[PDB]
RNA sequence: GUGAAGCCAGAGGAAACUCUGGUGGAGGCUCGCAGCGGUUCUGACGUGCAAAUCGAUCGUCAAAUCUGAGCAUGGGGGCGAA
RNA sequence: UGGGGAAAGGUUCCAUGUGAACAGCGGUUGGACAUGGGUUAGUCGAUCCUAAGCCAUAGGGAAGUUCCGUUUCAAAGGGGCACUCGUGCCCCGUGUGGCGAAAGGGAAGCCGGUUAAUAUUCCGGCACCUGGAUGUGGGUUUUGCGCGGCAACGCAACUGAACGCGGAGACGACGGCGGGGGCCCCGGGCAGAGUUCUCUUUUCUUCUUAACGGUCUAUCACCCUGGAAACAGUUUGUCUGGAGAUAGGGUUUAAUGGCCGGAAGAGCCCGACACUUCUGUCGGGUCCGGUGCGCUCUCGACGUCCCUUGAAAAUCCGCGGGAGGGAAUAAUUCUCACGCCAGGUCGUACUCAUAACCGCAGCAGGUCCCCAAGGUGAACAGCCUCUGGUUGAUAGAACAAUGUAGAUAAGGGAAGUCGGCAAAAUAGAUCCGUAACUUCGGGAAAAGGAUUGGCUCUAAGGGUUGGGCACGUUGCGGCGUGCGGUUAACAACCAACUUAGAACUGGUACGGACAGGGGGAAUCUGACUGUCUAAUUAAAACAUAGCAUU
C-alpha cells in the first residue's frame, strides 16, 4: 500500500509545467497523472474584477465552446461588469444634457449684441 | 504590559547599528506604516504601496506623495503660493 | 526599479487619426488617477499640467524642462526636486531659470515645463543601515558595489600601489590635463580640507 | 459513453446507418438488465430494472442488428 | 479578553448576570 | 473569431452557389 | 529557543497620563539535522585509495545562503569584497 | 546498497557456446571472447514563439584579411475580384530579415493484456484535437436577423466587413488558518496462513475502480426588500457598515465531492476436477464504520517586507460600429445534434555510478533532479524492523616485539610541557534562583540548587440530537400559522490526546542504550553578520553602514 511512484516523461525536474496527481487504478496499483494548468477568469476592463456567468479556461479552450457560454445578453456582455455599464450611461446622458444648455446659454446670453 | 520602554519599532535590530542610528530610522519608520484618512472617499485606509506611491484600499485609487508621508512641508507651501499667485492676481 | 521618482500613465487622442496614444511622465506630487491634465499654451496654472516658460510668471516652479523647446525634457526631473523661473525678456524671447545645483541658465521662452515638484521626498533622508540594503540598491543599476580602495592594491594595480605601510605617498590632487591611468584621487582641485565658512560661488 | 433515459429514443438510436451491433448484459445479483448498442462515436446504455420489457424490447429491434448475450468470463 | 478559563465559568457567569437583571 | 476561420465559411458558400448553378 | 510593532480586557489618577494579564509573530537573532566550508590533532597515509584523499573534533545553516543550463569578457589583455 | 530520469558513453541490452589473453588469489561464472537477435506514436519530445545574445540588408571606415552599423540621412509592403483562357482591374500602407530553450510559453490518450529482450508506441476496449469537404434533424424569418427574469443573469442554436477598445498567455519571498486527493492509525465481518506445555473471541495478508461524459452541490463576489446609538456583525490574528450594516430571499467563478454511464464482462483472493503434451473446465467472494496541532501534493481567503515592487512573443476570445446579404414557399456565411476524409519527418535498447560518465584503471575522489513505510522520540537526530536489494571486495593457521584504531587504572591532581596539546569532566525535560556593566534592546541556558522507574487510582479540559399549547393541509404525519416560555440547565449517545494530585513497591535505582552546553575575574585588538591566498598562513588583513573632500 505505501508503494512509490515515478514520472512518465523525460522531465525530471519540477517546473511550473510538470504537474502531476496520484490516482489508483482498477488494477490495484499506485500511479500518476499528468495534468494541465488552471484557467483563469476574464476581468471587467474598466474597474477589474471578476465577471460573473464565464467560465475558467486556458486561452485556446474558448475556441470551441459556443457563443452564448462566452457572453452575458447585455450591452459590453463581455469584458465590462454592469456596474460600470450602469455608470457610462448615467455619464453620458448627464454630460450630453449639460452640453445643451451651456451652448444655449453662451449663445443667448452673450451674443444678443 | 508595556512590553518596551523606549525602542519601539526599532526593537527588531537588536542592539546592532548604534543608538543614535536607531533613533533616526525609527522617526522614518513609524510615519511610512500608519493609516492616513482618505481625502476624496472619507474612510481611513490610506497605505504605501512604493517609495512615492499612496494607495486607498476603499474607493481605489492611488496618489504621488513623499517618500515616507503623504505629503511634504515643501509641497504644500507650494501650492498655497500657486493658489495666491493665480488667483489673487487673475481674480 | 532604479528610480525613485514614480511614473504616470496618461492617455491623449490623436488630431489626425481614430486612434489614442500612450506616453509616460514623471509624476508631481498631488497627482492622482482619473485626474484631467492639460498641455499647451493656453493650459491653466494647476499642478500637473504643461505649458511654455512664456506663460508663466516669476517664481513659479516646474520641472522636466527642455533646454529648447523640442527634445522632451532635460533638467530637474530627480525626486524632490525643481526649476524655478527668475526673470523674462520678452523682446528677444529669453529666460532665466535656477538650477538645483544653485548655477542660472538662459533658455529660449518656448521650452516647457510642469508646474509643480517632483514626487519622491525625502528619500535620502534615513540611513541604509546595513550592507545588504545598499546592495539591493545598486543591483538593479549597476555592477558597481563594493568598492576596494586603490591604496590596499600593489602597484602594478593602481598608482597609491604599495609600500611597507599604507599611504599615497605623493599628492592626490591631479592636474586636469593628466593622461588616462595617472587621474585618481581629486581632479583639477580648487581647494581641499574641511569647508568652514560659506561658499562665496553662487 | 452515454446513457439513455426513455425506450422510444433507445429504439430511434438503433435504426441508425452508423449503428455496428448490440449486446444484453444481465446482473442477477442486482436484478438488472441493459442494452448496449456500438455507433460511430459512442456506446449507448440503457438500464432496465424488470424483465417482462425486456423481451418485448428484444422483439421491437430492426432484425438486421446482430444482437449477443455477454457471457461471463469472456476469452482473451 | 482574558476573563473566562473554559466554558463552565462563562455559564455561571451568565446565570449571575440574568439573576441581578432580574431585579 | 479568427481570420482563418472566417475564411472558410465564405469559401464554403461560393463553391456552393457555384454548384448551384451547375445545378441549374 | 527568544518574543518587536499592531490589537482585546481589567485596574489607578482631577487631568496629562500610568500599571497588570492576554493576543500577535518581527529580526543580514539564536541551538541544531541535510547541503556548503575547512580550525586543531602540527592524527592516518606520505614509492598513498588519492599528483591534496581518510578519521575524529570544528564554522555557517532562511539570507551578502547553495546550485543546473544558455550567454558575455581573450594575454601587457580579462577578471579581482585585493 | 530501492524504483525512475537529465548531461556523458555507444551496444555495454537478450539467448546459445568457448582453448589462450583480461577480471593484481581461483574461475565451469563475466560489462571479457565467438555466433545470432532486439528500439513500432496525429495524442510523449523535437519541430512553433520569443529572452540574454549572434548574424544578413541601407550606409560609413580600412592597403587588406575585414571593422562598425540592426532602423538608420533607404523609392524597403499586402489584400481582394473576374479571367473565354495567366495577360486585366480595385483597395490599404508609419516600419522594414533570420538564428537562438529536449528545465521558460504551448492543441489533443486512458485502463487491461502481451516478449528471451519494446511499449502512454504492439493487441483488445473505450476517447480526444486540428485541418478539409459536406448532408439530414432541429432553430429563425409571412411586417426580415430568438425568447425569458424587477435584477444579478439564464436557455441546444439565435447575421455582422473596414477600423478601434479590452481580457487571457503573464509571473516575488515568507507566516498562521480552512477545504480536497493519497499515505499512516483504530473497530467489525467473510476467506487463507502462523503459534498453541500454559495464555491469547488471538497475530499477519487481500477486500480495487482510469481517461472521457451526465446530473446535484461546494468559500469570494454580485443582486432585490429595508433603514441601524442602549451601535451592531465578526477572525487564532480588528476589520466591515447611511458611498447602506444585521436579517430575509436570490444569481454566479471554482471538483482531485455524492450518484450514474465507462464497469465487472476487468483485476485480485479462495475451492473442486481435468491435463504426458496439445490443453484446460467449473463453482464461491470481492463488504461496513471511526479518528487527527499526523506526513505529502493541491486549492482558497487573509497578513508581513522593500531607497529591492519581482520577463517577452507567438496564439485564442469578447465587445463598440453597422458594410454587405437574405422568405412567403421557400430562404437561411444558424459558434446546436449526428454523420464523411486525413494527419508526413527524426529520437525511443541499456547504465546513470564503491565496475557502463571524468580522473592514464573495474581508482575509498568528483558529477543536476522526482517518489519516500512501522517503533522510540520535539524531530528527515541516533538505534531496531517491513517491502525491495545485497551476502561483492585474495584466503588458511598462530597470538612475539614495535605499531594504527578502541579502552580502563590505587594515592596525588598540571609537579609534565614553549604552551592543559590530547583526553576527562558538563549536557534532555519540569520547578526554584540569577551579579557587575549597558547604546535599555541585552548580559542570560549568567552563576547555583531540587525532581525523573513500575503498578493501582482520583480530578480537569469537548461534540451531536430533543424540548408546551390552539386551528388547517399532507401518507407517528412534515408543515402554513396564532401564540406561550427561557427548563433555578436536564436526558441519551459519541471521542482522542494533554495537564495536575495520592497510595503502594525495589540491593536509592529510574533523560538507566542512543542522544546530549564546562564555568568565572581581566588585558590587547577588529564595531557587528559577510569575504580571500584550489594544494603549508582564515587573521588584527579585505568589505561594510556612517563621515568628509573633488
Ligand atoms: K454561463
Ligand atoms: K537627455
Ligand atoms: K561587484
Ligand atoms: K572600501
Ligand atoms: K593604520
Ligand atoms: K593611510
Ligand atoms: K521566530
Ligand atoms: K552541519
Ligand atoms: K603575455
Ligand atoms: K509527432
Ligand atoms: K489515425
Ligand atoms: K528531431
Ligand atoms: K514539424
Ligand atoms: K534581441
Ligand atoms: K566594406
Ligand atoms: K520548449
Ligand atoms: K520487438
Ligand atoms: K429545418
Ligand atoms: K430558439
Ligand atoms: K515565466
Ligand atoms: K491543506
Ligand atoms: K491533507
Ligand atoms: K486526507
Ligand atoms: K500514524
Ligand atoms: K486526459
Ligand atoms: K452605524
Ligand atoms: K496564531
Ligand atoms: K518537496
Ligand atoms: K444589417
Ligand atoms: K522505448
Ligand atoms: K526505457
Ligand atoms: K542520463
Ligand atoms: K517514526
Ligand atoms: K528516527
Ligand atoms: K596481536
Ligand atoms: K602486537
Ligand atoms: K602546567
Ligand atoms: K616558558
Ligand atoms: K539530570
Ligand atoms: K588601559
Ligand atoms: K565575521
Ligand atoms: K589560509
Ligand atoms: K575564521
Ligand atoms: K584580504
Ligand atoms: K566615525
Ligand atoms: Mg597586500
Ligand atoms: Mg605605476
Ligand atoms: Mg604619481
Ligand atoms: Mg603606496
Ligand atoms: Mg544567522
Ligand atoms: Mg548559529
Ligand atoms: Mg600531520
Ligand atoms: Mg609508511
Ligand atoms: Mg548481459
Ligand atoms: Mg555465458
Ligand atoms: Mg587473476
Ligand atoms: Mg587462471
Ligand atoms: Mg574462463
Ligand atoms: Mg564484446
Ligand atoms: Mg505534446
Ligand atoms: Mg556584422
Ligand atoms: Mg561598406
Ligand atoms: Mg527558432
Ligand atoms: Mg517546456
Ligand atoms: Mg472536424
Ligand atoms: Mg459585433
Ligand atoms: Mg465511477
Ligand atoms: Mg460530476
Ligand atoms: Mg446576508
Ligand atoms: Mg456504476
Ligand atoms: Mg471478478
Ligand atoms: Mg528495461
Ligand atoms: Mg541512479
Ligand atoms: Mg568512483
Ligand atoms: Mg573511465
Ligand atoms: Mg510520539
Ligand atoms: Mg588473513
Ligand atoms: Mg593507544
Ligand atoms: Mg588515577
Ligand atoms: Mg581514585
Ligand atoms: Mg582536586
Ligand atoms: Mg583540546
Ligand atoms: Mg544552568
Ligand atoms: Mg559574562
Ligand atoms: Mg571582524
Ligand atoms: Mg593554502
Ligand atoms: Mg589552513
Ligand atoms: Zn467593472
Ligand atoms: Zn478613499
Amino acid at each position: 500500500a505505501p508503494t512509490r511512484v515515478t514520472y512518465r516523461r523525460r522531465n525530471p525536474y519540477n517546473t511550473t509545467s510538470n504537474r502531476t496527481r496520484v490516482i489508483k487504478t482498477p488494477g490495484g496499483q499506485l500511479r500518476v497523472l499528468h495534468i494541465k494548468k488552471r484557467g483563469t477568469a476574464p476581468k471587467c476592463g474598466d474597474c477589474g474584477i471578476k465577471l460573473p456567468g464565464i467560465p475558467a479556461l486556458r486561452p485556446r479552450e474558448y475556441a470551441t465552446i459556443s457563443k452564448p457560454k462566452k457572453t452575458v445578453q447585455r450591452a459590453y456582455g463581455g469584458s465590462r461588469c454592469g456596474n460600470c455599464v450602469r455608470d457610462r450611461i448615467i455619464r453620458a446622458f448627464l454630460i450630453e444634457e449639460q452640453k445643451i444648455v451651456k451652448k444655449v446659454l453662451k449663445e443667448q446670453s452673450q451674443a444678443e449684441k | 504590559s508595556k512590553r518596551t520602554k523606549k525602542v519601539g519599532i526599532s526593537g527588531k535590530y537588536g542592539t546592532r547599528y548604534g543608538a543614535s542610528l536607531r533613533k533616526l530610522v525609527k522617526k522614518q519608520e513609524v510615519t511610512q506604516h500608519a493609516r492616513y484618512t482618505c481625502t476624496f472617499c472619507g474612510k481611513n485606509s490610506v497605505r504605501r504601496t512604493a517609495v512615492g506611491i499612496w494607495s486607498c484600499k476603499s474607493c481605489k485609487k492611488t496618489m504621488a506623495g513623499g517618500a515616507y508621508t503623504v505629503s511634504t512641508p515643501a509641497a504644500a507651501a507650494m501650492r498655497s503660493t500657486l493658489r495666491r499667485l493665480r488667483e489673487i492676481t487673475e481674480a | 526599479p532604479g528610480r525613485g521618482a514614480p511614473l504616470a500613465r496618461v492617455v491623449f487622442r490623436s488630431p489626425y487619426k481614430y486612434k489614442q496614444i500612450t506616453e509616460t511622465f514623471i509624476a508631481n506630487e498631488g497627482m492622482y488617477t482619473g485626474q484631467f491634465i492639460y498641455a499647451g499654451k493656453n493650459a491653466a496654472l494647476t499642478v500637473g499640467n504643461i505649458l511654455p516658460l512664456s506663460s508663466v510668471p516669476e517664481g513659479t516652479v516646474v520641472s522636466n524642462v527642455e533646454e529648447k523647446p523640442g527634445d522632451r525634457g532635460a533638467l530637474g526631473r530627480t525626486s524632490g526636486n525643481y526649476v524655478t523661473v527668475v526673470g523674462h525678456n520678452p523682446d528677444e524671447g529669453k529666460t532665466r531659470i535656477k538650477l538645483p545645483s544653485g548655477a542660472k541658465k538662459v533658455v529660449p521662452s518656448s521650452s516647457r515645463g510642469m508646474i509643480g515638484i517632483v514626487a519622491g521626498g525625502g528619500r535620502t533622508d534615513k540611513p541604509l543601515l546595513k550592507a545588504s540594503r545598499a546592495k539591493h540598491k545598486f543591483a538593479v543599476k549597476r555592477n558597481r558595489w563594493p568598492k576596494t580602495r586603490g591604496v590596499a592594491m600593489n602597484p602594478v594595480d593602481h598608482p597609491h600601489g604599495g609600500g611597507n605601510h599604507q599611504h599615497i605617498g605623493k599628492a592626490s590632487t591631479i592636474s586636469r590635463y593628466a593622461a588616462q591611468g595617472q587621474k585618481a584621487g581629486l581632479i583639477a582641485a580648487r581647494r581641499t580640507g574641511l569647508l568652514r565658512g560659506t561658499q562665496k560661488t553662487k | 459513453p452515454q446513457e439513455v433515459s426513455d425506450i422510444k429514443k433507445f429504439i430511434e438510436i438503433c435504426r441508425r446507418k452508423d449503428a455496428s451491433s448490440a449486446r444484453i448484459k444481465k446482473n442477477p445479483k442486482t436484478q438488472q438488465i441493459k442494452f448496449k448498442v456500438r455507433c460511430q462515436r459512442f456506446l449507448y446504455t440503457l438500464v432496465l430494472k424488470d424483465s417482462d420489457k425486456a423481451e418485448k424490447l428484444k422483439q421491437s429491434l430492426p432484425p438486421n442488428l446482430q444482437i449477443k448475450d455477454v457471457p461471463k468470463r469472456n476469452k482473451r | 479578553g482574558n476573563t473566562f478559563k473554559h466554558k463552565r465559568a462563562l455559564v455561571e457567569h451568565i446565570h449571575r448576570a440574568k439573576a441581578e437583571k432580574a431585579r | 473569431m479568427r481570420a482563418k476561420w472566417r475564411k472558410k465559411r465564405t469559401r464554403r458558400l461560393k463553391r456552393k452557389r457555384r454548384k448551384v448553378r451547375a445545378r441549374s
